[PDB]
RNA sequence: AUUAAAGGUUACCUUCC
RNA sequence: UGUCAUGCUUCGCGUGGAGAAUGACGUAGCAUGCU
RNA sequence: AGCAUGCUACGUCAUUCUCCACGCGAAGCAUG
């Protein structure tokens, strides 16, 4: 509706419904009808080239959207993989991942797979010596919520440092980034 | 929650996959094999076990991801 | 022990042996003893229970037993003297056991006595009867044997699978420590037969006069004429044994140095290739009283029915020749002065020598055609590239295109979550419930390739039971007989996909698309009338899949050259289009589930059988381990339709040409070339349908063992008991072929075992009566074929059976089936396994695809497929459909609510409203279209 | 217990000669079993030892087959007491069961020495 | 054809009807002028279909004619890429040895799969274990296909260089696996 | 398959043909 | 790198039928003109 | 009354829209 002939032919319409007062407008009645075919028929030529405006144009909108999102998905693809990886990680709430991703956090990552076995190597790397006093007592280490036993530790420089060595007396007397080899309990 | 360590297996391997695993023929093995074990899995400490095997593969490269701005 | 002694020291006799006292009036009556009988009122080849037969052990110095036993009998006086006057002509031969005639008092008679010396325990037919008749649990008389011959030791069979040739592999070796004691026997039944014609005798040999050590003694069927014209009739004695001359590779002292096996191989030159005369020499040493004739090349055969047969000696003389000496042939050309290396010829392993037709030597200029036929065959690439010598595998490396090998990897798998949350939060992936994920995309790591190319060392070379084959083959074209075929011009031919890979080496350059629209019509004409009388061999590649499943095994795929697809399709296509249009066949190779079709097929298949029973099977390693002689019958029969279009020679040809460039090839694994030993390709045009010929075979013979391993006496049915005794003949007395029996066969079948097959699928309905008597096939009969015809175990736990009919098949290509009301009545409908729609719906092979509103027409169809479910009595079951249609509406929504924001769109028209309904799916199952 | 087949062979007559110029006058004896098709010839009696061919009046218009024959054997035949030392030709591809047949039923009738 | 007629044809009904308004008078001459027009308009529509139609017709044929000038443009491409590669490798054969082999043929057919084995100049072997490669191709120097072959290079399966001091028992384990070791024919 | 197979009194008879 | 067949869903362009509207040719009823 | 012309009504042929049945492209899902 709302078009220059809509109203023309509403106009002819209404002029038919005084068809019904006065005897059919003193039997005007099939000019009257002829009219309002001929206005019909040109509305109805009109409607047709609009609707076909509208079905392209929303064909368009439709493509132009498609490739959009493809775009915008294909693009961030590695920045949300890792997003995706750490809320599931923190929905699991696990003991043994969440042990290992703190100490990682804080800086005590590992140097290889931690070895699923009774008697395997496991390397890891103490960056300090309150990391070192949190999880190193005597001759235990407590990681990835399980026991290791301390079989050699060596410094950032290759050597063999004692366990009797790392005290906080002699914290500033070694090169901290320290390799702790342990064998699993 | 045998569920939700099979979906996070997939995506942990795949952001290895991204961050260039596969140019390690041993690393990607075992990456590989660990994957494949917590989807046959049908007991939860198993698949727990090797998760954190999986993850160490992830937490062991220092750069590749900045794990202090992903937790948050 | 007053007579016993005395007719214990007469058995002994002079020979001085000493005989332990294991004998009466009765012996050892019976373990199981398989005979070969053929009378005017009973024939087959059965296993019985003979009662009587005094058989005394002979004990070696020492005091110890050995195998070699006496066996007395009695005699009435006419088979007496006719026994000892044949024997008397026959005495003098090396392969006639020793026999001692002689006459004792039993209560006041005098009655004869016949005495064969130093026989084994068991005899040749119960080494083919326990090979043939395999039953897991019933493996006695094979122990046995086995172990009396130091094939192995007795705690070997303790082990798992002793059995399993794909468990455990080692198997083949214990068999084949049989092959010496065969290849004597095939060597002294020739000299039996030379006795046989040099003393004027005519006899039916069969396989339960033989003994183990090759010696025979059953001449009471034998008759006598006049000396030098003799007539051993040898044609159940061959046969049935042609299936175990293989399975213990008995041809293999003829690799070594005057036929020693404890002298070193033969040094073949390298350079050989035509080996006509060897397989003539073979032919006439070992089978030389075989009366139907042999070509060593199936060039010059007579008819489809008569290169199976030579086919069948071709592939049990090709495993005495080196491996080097089978493949293309190659030549030397010029072109512009230039020289070239081509190939012009091919040495089939199963068809001998072929040579193509067409050489042209000092040719000017290529053309298109000429350019693609070049660069096609193997034959510059493998020349110009580097030797290889893999070994990571068995399979025999041909060269390596390449400085560097090349590992391909697969890859985990997208993971869509936000239809995984909105699932957990309808309630789904609990503990405890039914419903759980089972398909997953698994990674796979580099050597993933080479590790699923290595399982065609299931592949081994089968010689099969030729008169039986040629019976069955009969019996198989009358399933194909309502169908038409014949050549079409390359303006007929339909190809669905044209953006689909082209092989090697033509996918450097580009797709399907560029080679059909660069040809004319009367190019590929050309290239089509070339193939008709030359041989062009081709490169197929081997490629990883990236799909959901449920099995860590990777799977791989071989995609076939250009020319073996063009011209193979102008062979085949006018058959194919015809197997997929018919409603109501066997093969339902183009049949729909929807619109009421799984009914359709149901109802086709019950038919009109009686005391019905539904059963179905599966093949193990189907592709792996299909033999040659199956693959070449399958193209055979398929090539029947074309009696019009093609003489003999290109019916030849063809079947050449499918031999060469699908069957037996090269392919392209890595960046190298390997040799392909044999089975199926997944790229053929012919894949589905070959198979589905397969398994009609299969089920043939699997019902032809059925109906002649029974006892025949004790048949009640007067019909089914002389359909028995004729089918022994028609399989082993009769030469030509009986038409009007075929036909009477192929109905029997039809009323008592209706089959529905699709590719390697079958869902079989049988009458569970004559089942049980062994008139039809049953899941043990299956098991027999497939391990002596199939190189594979058949386990029954893939196998299933149902003894209800109103709940359908429990499984046909991967659907189960549910009897439902529908509109006032009851209908059979498919649903699948919903693990499969869930999987599906979770996990993604692309990250485009992980944005639902994007992807919405993704959804219809896996709720088309999951509707069946919702009437299903586990409630579990039921709603992933509606979760299906909740998060399709929810999908619509957020599609309609971002268009709004980023763009002042609100969609006009919609009828998006009728996806998330049920009325749109019901229709998709009701029989109106 | 695997016996040979017990089908019964007919009598007929027949003439066979040295070349393919056969002389059609009767001198041979066909075998033959008629159960299958039309009939068919197993094997041929004779006089002669010069006989190579054997033509058979065809049962069509205007239809004369000549069918090889195999190299001679010798029989001899007391239907009397006399010499009857015959010449049996096999047709030439003939399988070992079909000779077997022919061999016993022929031993039996006639003893053959 | 179709412009101007219908233009004209128009432009003689607007005057007819303009005599209407002019007058009125003669109404019979008004409805010889409706007729007129009406005839007129449809000579114009007679006319203007045929036309669309043709131009549509020619527009496909030309088309058609683009098309098929498109599809023979490559043709030659790939024409040219398959002698490209049939000559090259062509010029990688050796056509000394090669020339020995096929001339101590009988006919000069030989079997493909010898050519490899005796003219090729290099030898590929892929090895997955140490077992392996202490059987097959131990040392600097090995045998097979009856000549003898002196080791070139050593890679794992990063295409990485291995030396052939890195390759023992001990040190096996920290190798990946499977090695491909390339080697030269000696003379 | 033993006296093709089964049964009754290896002789006869019965049963399948 | 990404093979061969079968089925189904959705969208866009071309061929054949049915409903409504506009153009001239023929026939029936009534009225007017010549006769 | 008969014949012809003009006005007003009913049956046969070409164009403009609206619904059904068949071909060619693009995307997607399932099976062997
Ligand atoms: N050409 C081609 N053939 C395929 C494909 N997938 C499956 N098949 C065929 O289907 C049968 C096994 O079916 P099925 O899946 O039930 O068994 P399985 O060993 O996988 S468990 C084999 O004959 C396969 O050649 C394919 O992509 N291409
Ligand atoms: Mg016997
Ligand atoms: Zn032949
Ligand atoms: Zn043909």
């Amino acid at each position: 509706s709302s078009l220059p002939s809509y109203a023309a032919f509403a106009t002819a319409q209404e002029a038919y419904e005084q068809a019904v007062a006065n005897g059919d407008s003193e039997v005007v009645l099939k000019k009257l009808k002829k009219s309002l075919n001929v206005a019909k028929s040109e509305f109805d030529r009109d409607a047709a080239m609009q609707r076909k405006l509208e079905k392209m144009a929303d064909q368009a909108m439709t493509q132009m959207y498609k490739q959009a999102r493809s775009e915008d998905k294909r693009a961030k693809v590695t920045s949300a993989m890792q997003t995706m990886l750490f809320t599931m990680l923190r929905k699991l709430d696990n003991d043994a991942l969440n042990n290992i991703i703190n100490n990682a956090r804080d800086g005590c990552v590992p140097l290889n797979i931690i070895p699923l076995t009774t008697a395997a190597k496991l390397m890891v790397v103490i960056p300090d010596y309150n990391t070192y006093k949190n999880t190193c007592d005597g001759t235990t280490f407590t990681y990835a919520s399980a026991l290791w036993e301390i079989q050699q530790v060596v410094d950032a420089d290759s050597k063999i440092v004692q366990l009797s060595e790392i005290s906080m007396d002699n914290s500033p007397n070694l090169a901290w980034p320290l390799i702790v080899t342990a064998l699993r309990a | 929650k045998m569920s939700d360590v099979k979906c996070t297996s997939v995506v942990l391997l795949s952001v290895l996959q991204q961050l260039r695993v596969e140019s390690s023929s041993k690393l990607w093995a075992q990456c590989v094999q660990l994957h494949n074990d917590i989807l046959l899995a049908k007991d939860t400490t198993e698949a727990f076990e090797k998760m954190v095997s999986l993850l160490s593969v992830l937490l062991s490269m220092q750069g590749a991801v900045d794990i202090n701005k992903l937790c948050e | 022990s007053a007579d016993a002694q005395s007719f214990l020291n007469r058995v002994c006799g002079v020979s001085a042996a000493r005989l332990t006292p294991c004998g009466t009036g009765t012996s050892t009556d019976v373990v199981y003893r398989a005979f070969d009988i053929y009378n005017d009122k009973v024939a087959g080849f059965a296993k019985f229970l003979k009662t009587n037969c005094c058989r005394f052990q002979e004990k070696d110095e020492d005091d110890n037993l050995i195998d070699s036993y006496f066996v007395v009998k009695r005699h009435t006086f006419s088979n007496y003297q006719h026994e000892e006057t044949i024997y008397n002509l026959l005495k003098d031969c090396p392969a006639v056991a020793k026999h001692d005639f002689f006459k004792f008092r039993i209560d006041g008679d005098m009655v004869p006595h016949i005495s064969r010396q130093r026989l084994t325990k068991y005899t040749m037919a119960d080494l083919v009867y326990a090979l043939r008749h395999f039953d897991e649990g019933n493996c006695d008389t094979l122990k046995e044997i086995l172990v009396t011959y130091n094939c192995c030791d007795d705690d070997y069979f303790n082990k798992k699978d002793w059995y399993d040739f794909v468990e455990n592999p080692d198997i083949l070796r214990v068999y084949a420590n049989l092959g010496e004691r065969v290849r004597q026997a095939l060597l002294k039944t020739v000299q039996f037969c030379d006795a046989m014609r040099n003393a004027g005798i005519v006899g039916v040999l069969t396989l339960d006069n033989q003994d183990l050590n090759g010696n025979w003694y059953d001449f009471g069927d034998f008759i006598q004429t006049t000396p030098g014209s003799g007539v051993p009739v040898v044609d159940s004695y061959y046969s049935l044994l042609m299936p175990i001359l293989t399975l213990t590779r008995a041809l293999t002292a003829e690799s070594h140095v005057d036929t020693d096996l404890t002298k070193p191989y033969i040094k073949w030159d390298l350079l050989k290739y035509d080996f006509t005369e060897e397989r003539l020499k073979l032919f006439d040493r070992y089978f030389k009283y075989w009366d139907q004739t042999y070509h060593p090349n199936c060039v010059n055969c007579l008819d489809d029915r008569c290169i199976l047969h030579c086919a069948n000696f071709n592939v049990l003389f090709s495993t005495v020749f080196p491996p080097t000496s089978f493949g293309p042939l190659v030549r030397k050309i010029f072109v512009d002065g230039v020289p070239f290396v081509v190939s012009t010829g091919y040495h089939f392993r199963e068809l001998g020598v072929v040579h193509n037709q067409d050489v042209n030597l000092h040719s000017s200029r290529l053309s298109f055609k000429e350019l693609l036929v070049y660069a096609a065959d193997p034959a510059m690439h493998a020349a110009s590239g580097n030797l290889l010598l893999d070994k990571r595998t068995t399979c025999f490396s041909v060269a390596a295109l390449t400085n560097n090998v090349a590992f391909q990897t697969v890859k985990p798998g997208n993971f869509n979550k936000d239809f995984y949350d909105f699932a957990v939060s309808k309630g789904f992936f609990k503990e405890g419930s039914s419903v759980e994920l089972k398909h997953f995309f698994f990674a796979q790591d580099g050597n993933a390739a080479i590790s699923d190319y290595d399982y065609y060392r299931y592949n081994l070379p089968t010689m099969c039971d030729i008169r039986q084959l040629l019976f069955v083959v009969e019996v198989v074209d009358k399933y194909f007989d309502c169908y038409d075929g014949g050549c079409i011009n390359a303006n007929q031919v339909i190809v669905n996909n044209l953006d689909k890979s082209a092989g090697f080496p033509f996918n450097k350059w580009g797709k399907a698309r560029l080679y059909y629209d660069s040809m004319s019509y009367e190019d590929q004409d050309a290239l089509f009338a070339y193939t008709k009388r030359n041989v062009i061999p081709t490169i197929t590649q081997m490629n990883l899949k990236y799909a959901i499943s449920a099995k860590n095994r990777a799977r791989t795929v071989a995609g076939v050259s250009i020319c073996s697809t063009m011209t193979n399709r102008q062979f085949h296509q006018k058959l194919l289009k015809s197997i997929a249009a018919t409603r109501g066949a066997t093969v339902v190779i183009g049949t729909s589930k929807f619109y009421g079709g799984w009914h359709n097929m149901l109802k086709t298949v019950y038919s009109d059988v009686e005391n019905p029973h539904l059963m179905g099977w599966d093949y193990p390693k189907c592709d792996r381990a299909m033999p040659n002689m199956l693959r070449i019958m399958a193209s055979l029969v398929l090539a029947r339709k074309h009696t019009t279009c093609c003489s003999l020679s290109h019916r030849f040809y063809r079947l050449a040409n499918e031999c060469a460039q699908v069957l037996s090839e090269m392919v392209m694994c890595g960046g190298s070339l390997y040799v392909k030993p044999g089975g199926t390709s997944s790229g053929d045009a012919t894949t589905a349908y070959a198979n589905s010929v397969f398994n009609i075979c299969q089920a043939v013979t699997a019902n032809v063992n059925a109906l002649l391993s029974t006892d025949g006496n004790k048949i009640a049915d007067k019909y089914v008991r002389n359909l028995q005794h004729r089918l022994y003949e028609c399989l082993y007395r009769n030469r030509d072929v009986d038409t009007d029996f075929v036909n009477e066969f192929y109905a029997y079948l039809r009323k008592h075992f209706s089959m529905m097959i699709l590719s390697d699928d079958a869902v079989v309905c049988f009458n569970s009566t004559y089942a049980s008597q062994g008139l039809v096939a049953s899941i043990k009969n299956f098991k027999s074929v497939l391990y002596y015809q199939n190189n594979v175990f058949m386990s029954e736990a893939k196998c299933w059976t149902e003894t209800d009919l109103t709940k359908g098949p429990h499984e046909f290509c991967s659907q189960h089936t549910m009897l439902v009301k529908q509109g006032d009545d009851y209908v059979y409908l498919p649903y699948p396994d919903p693990s499969r729609i869930l999987g599906a719906g979770c996990f993604v092979d692309d990250i485009v695809k992980t944005d639902g509103t994007l992807m919405i027409e993704r959804f219809v169809s896996l709720a088309i497929d999951a509707y069946p479910l919702t009437k299903h009595p586990n409630q579990e079951y039921a709603d992933v459909f509606h979760l299906y249609l909740q998060y399709i509406r929810k999908l619509h929504d957020e599609l309609t609510g971002h268009m709004l924001d980023m763009y002042s769109v609100m969609l006009t028209n919609d009828n998006t409203s009728r996806y998330w309904e049920p009325e749109f799916y019901e229709a998709m199952y009701t029989p109106h279209t | 217990n695997n016996e040979l087949s017990p089908v019964a062979l007919r009598q007929m007559s027949c003439a066979a000669g040295t070349t393919q110029t056969a002389c059609t006058d009767d001198n041979a004896l066909a075998y033959y079993n008629t159960t299958k098709g039309g009939r068919f010839v197993l094997a041929l009696l004779s006089d002669l030892q010069d006989l190579k061919w054997a033509r058979f009046p065809k049962s069509d218009g205007t239809g004369t087959i000549y069918t090889e024959l195999e190299p001679p054997c010798r029989f001899v035949t007391d239907t009397p007491k006399g010499p009857k030392v015959k010449y049996l030709y096999f047709i030439k591809g003939l399988n070992n069961l079909n000779r077997g047949m022919v061999l016993g039923s022929l031993a039996a009738t006639v003893r053959l020495q």
